[PDB]
């Protein structure tokens, strides 16, 4: 079988805190 | 290399060590020797963390 993720597999690219900031 | 003790310099064996300092993205690691020191505050200061 195969299935569809929807919005899955997002990890914090590294340390360094951060707040409201649409960071790219 | 067939090394032999009666070789002119530039044909005698040299041992080499290459130190490579890398900085991934961890929290810290090994370093030189620092004497550290108490921590001030609310005062303009020159700091190293």
């Amino acid at each position: 079988a195969y299935t569809n993720s929807f919005t899955r597999g997002v990890y914090y690219p590294d340390k360094v805190f951060r707040s409201s900031v649409l960071h790219s | 290399y067939g090394f032999q003790p009666t070789n002119g310099v530039g044909y005698q064996p040299y041992r080499v060590v290459v130190l490579s300092f890398e900085l991934l993205h961890a929290p810290a690691t090994v370093c030189g020797p620092k004497k550290s020191t108490n921590l001030v505050k609310n005062k303009c200061v020159n700091f190293n963390f």
